[PDB]
């Protein structure tokens, strides 16, 4: 995307829905990506701004774009506790079991940081509870290791 | 007595101690600060010339000693105890002491007391802290991620190390770059970047600019940076680095040391100037007045300097840090690890891949 692309990435990161609107109106590439594979939808899902995410998706943003670390927008949305964003990404065909370089999935991330309601919606869309990461840890194991009580129980019930 | 000390140190103050000696002994004392003296010394000392005493960071002296440029110093048992134990570990080559420790420097955690009155005691809680601050349009932590010197504190916390040290001797072959300790630390660092708590392109100027204008709650830096933060008028504090996996961060320690030239006929005479005229409360203050030494190796005077919490923090982190190997092979370490961290941070290589290369590149084995 060059000049406008870099600006779009910055607007997405900073959660500037207006700037994003203006940049896209000036021909900014919705699927622009920097050297690390980071796209506007990644930074938008990280910014926690819903309107921008919905805007990027409507312009043809790829929901399952992976960065160099194997992170999709869904990974960032879950990790940063943006429930509404997680729901929109999944609604737009996000891979719920997307796995990063270290075998981490959105469920692992949501389970790690106590995002109960995000764990629920993820499980609702078929999140794999028996998915082991590079350390052999399941999302349940992460819930236990981080003292997340209510989430460890839900993941247990789901497993059984 | 001819002495060489860098121009950025308080050489005028050291010269006052020189005036004292002369007036208290007779022998004249000249204090010079030639351009690029750390490179000039090994060339001029190889011809049997140079100064009687050389002041420079200890890390350089191991190369000097290896070429027999430095006379072995013989501090009595009583003198050893006047200085902090670990400082002597920085002036040994092949188990023998080749220099007197003068001052000590190490990285500390610098924080904005208005944005973060309660600085983190652990690395593990920074992600949560950054999440809270990002709501306010700010970040928890920004520091130079381009140089191993700045990222090693974390990488080494859980058992990483440059070269194995014991009995004043480094093992060129025992490198602790790709051990479980190093991989755990760098993985945590990369995860901070992967989750966007930090940016892989953050360098010295970017981190400095961000902290001094109140955009980030924390940074990592040394005493040299304080002066720029004072001018920014940010209400900052300097404190112990966060722990990782219950382990203290291990910053590299730089120890301004004074060596005696092997070609000097005034060995025992230089010993009296350093032990009884420079390494005292009076001697160190005379120098500190001209240009702050920061933390010092002399217990008595350090305890007075430590009334400044920033200096107290510097010493605390130094005591918990890793003395910078003073051996030439350290050039290989800097070179290899610098590439490994930048590559792991950018995803160009995985942690395991990056540190394996660094282990080999530093001269070690997997
Ligand atoms: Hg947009």
């Amino acid at each position: 995307g060059s000049d406008l692309g870099r600006k779009l990435l910055e607007a997405a990161r900073a959660g500037q829905d207006d700037e994003c609107r203006i940049l896209m109106a000036n021909g900014a590439d919705v699927n622009a990506a920097d050297n690390t594979g980071t796209t506007p939808l990644h930074l938008a899902a990280y910014s926690g701004h819903l309107e921008i995410v919905e805007c990027l998706l409507k312009h043809g943003a790829d929901v399952d774009a992976s960065d160099v670390f194997g992170y999709t927008p869904l990974h960032l949305a879950a990790y940063w506790g943006h429930l509404e964003i997680v729901e929109v990404l999944l609604k737009n065909g996000a891979d719920v079991n997307a796995m990063d370089s270290d075998g981490m999935t959105p469920l692992h991330l949501a389970a790690k940081w106590g995002y109960l309601e995000i764990v629920e919606v993820l499980l609702k869309h078929g999140a794999d509870v028996n998915a082991q990461d590079k350390f052999g840890k399941t999302p349940f194991d992460l819930a236990i290791d981080n003292g997340n009580e209510d989430i460890a129980e839900v993941l247990q019930k789901a497993a059984k | 007595l001819v002495i060489w000390i860098n121009g950025d140190k308080g050489y005028n103050g050291l010269a006052e101690v020189g005036k004292k000696f002369e007036k208290d002994t007779g022998i004249k004392v000249t204090v010079e600060h030639p351009d690029k003296l750390e490179e000039k010394f090994p060339q001029v000392a190889a011809t049997g010339d140079g100064p009687d005493i050389i002041f420079w960071a200890h890390d350089r002296f191991g190369g000097y000693a290896q070429s027999g440029l430095l006379a072995e110093i013989t501090p009595d048992k009583a003198f050893q105890d006047k200085l902090y134990p670990f400082t002597w570990d920085a002036v040994r080559y092949n188990g023998k002491l080749i220099a007197y420790p003068i001052a000590v420097e190490a990285l500390s955690l610098i924080y904005n007391k208005d944005l973060l009155p309660n600085p983190p005691k652990t690395w593990e809680e920074i992600p949560a802290l950054d999440k809270e601050l990002k709501a306010k349009g700010k970040s928890a932590l920004m520091f130079n991620l381009q140089e191993p010197y700045f990222t090693w504190p974390l990488i080494a916390a859980d058992g990483g190390y440059a070269f194995k040290y014991e009995n004043g001797k480094y093992d060129i072959k025992d490198v602790g770059v790709d051990n479980a300790g190093a991989k755990a630390g760098l993985t945590f660092l990369v995860d901070l970047i992967k989750n966007k708590h930090m940016n892989a392109d953050t360098d010295y100027s970017i981190a400095e600019a961000a902290f001094n204008k109140g955009e980030t709650a924390m940074t990592i830096n040394g005493p040299w940076a304080w002066s720029n933060i004072d001018t920014s008028k940010v209400n900052y504090g300097v404190t112990v680095l966060p722990t990782f996996k219950g382990q203290p961060s291990k910053p590299f320690v730089g120890v301004l040391s004074a060596g005696i030239n092997a070609a000097s006929p005034n060995k025992e005479l230089a010993k009296e100037f350093l032990e009884n005229y420079l390494l005292t409360d009076e001697g160190l203050e005379a120098v500190n007045k001209d240009k702050p030494l920061g933390a010092v190796a002399l217990k008595s005077y350090e305890e007075e300097l430590a009334k400044d919490p920033r200096i107290a923090a510097t010493m605390e982190n130094a005591q918990k840090g890793e003395i910078m190997p003073n051996i030439p092979q350290m050039s290989a370490f800097w070179y290899a690890v610098r590439t490994a961290v930048i590559n792991a941070a950018s995803g160009r290589q995985t942690v395991d891949e990056a540190l394996k290369d660094a282990q080999t590149g530093s001269g070690g084995t997997p």
